[PDB]
């Protein structure tokens, strides 16, 4: 199924993913679409930060939902 | 949870390794300085570091778009630098496996106008996003905690009672 994540520069991915895919999952496949290291991501979807070792399913993240990528936080 | 506040760091490129000590000090008891860090890390880039740890350093983005790279040999100098800021995806990894810890980061972030305190969980392994499955350990004390409030500065989150 289909997925869109937008980031905080306002840029749209889309992804191909499935209901059991782990969060983990999800970040490796931003990591081959953009480049971005796992441990720098963040992933929110309904106003909540997305926990590694948990599915899209156990969050009820379903089709063409858009899930927002916000980055690991420099400092200094 | 409760009894933890926001202590203060110094204010130079250092932030991150001050707020690292000043709870690695409160949690384990031990000692380290900022500079001492700064070589810990420095000795890890040069020993024969792994591939998770050169990809990092040629492939770090944020939230504004600017790609930062540099070389494997440059980071062994230039982490000496106090202008280099330490990364927890990078420095907290590696000062985590130094001294057996893990590092509690809290992050300030804004998503759709809906202010977050983003919680991760940082070992020697990686970083794992943390809240009500992968809990966050109040009472361990290998367990070590820094906030960013979104300022780009990192302040060491502090127990009251110690």
């Amino acid at each position: 199924m289909q997925i869109f994540v937008k980031t905080l520069t306002g840029k749209t991915i889309t992804l191909e993913v499935e209901p059991s895919d782990t969060i983990e999952n999800v970040k490796a496949k931003i990591q081959d679409k953009e480049g971005i290291p796992p441990d720098q991501q963040r992933l929110i979807f309904a106003g909540k930060q997305l926990e590694d070792g948990r599915t899209l399913s156990d969050y009820n993240i379903q089709k063409e939902s858009t899930l927002h990528l916000v980055l690991r936080l420099r400092g200094x | 949870p409760d009894n933890f506040y926001v202590g203060q760091a110094i204010g130079n490129g250092s932030c991150f390794f001050d707020s690292f000590r000043q709870s690695l000090e409160q949690q384990t008891g031990e000692q380290v300085t900022a500079e001492k860090l700064r070589n810990d890390c420095r000795e890890f880039a040069q020993k024969n570091p792994p591939k998770w740890f050169t990809n990092a350093i040629v492939n770090s983005h944020d939230n504004n778009g600017q790609h930062r790279s540099e070389t494997v040999d440059n980071y062994t100098a230039d982490i000496m630098r106090n202008s280099r800021w330490g990364d927890p995806d990078v420095e907290g990894r590696i000062l985590c496996e130094k001294y057996k810890v893990k590092l509690h980061v809290i992050e300030n972030q804004t998503v759709d106008n809906q202010d977050l305190s983003l919680h991760e969980l940082i070992d020697n392994s990686g970083s794992k996003s943390a809240g009500e499955y992968n809990k966050v350990d109040y009472d361990d004390s290998s367990t070590v905690h820094i906030i960013n409030k979104g300022g780009l500065h990192f302040e060491p989150l502090l127990d009251r009672n110690k």
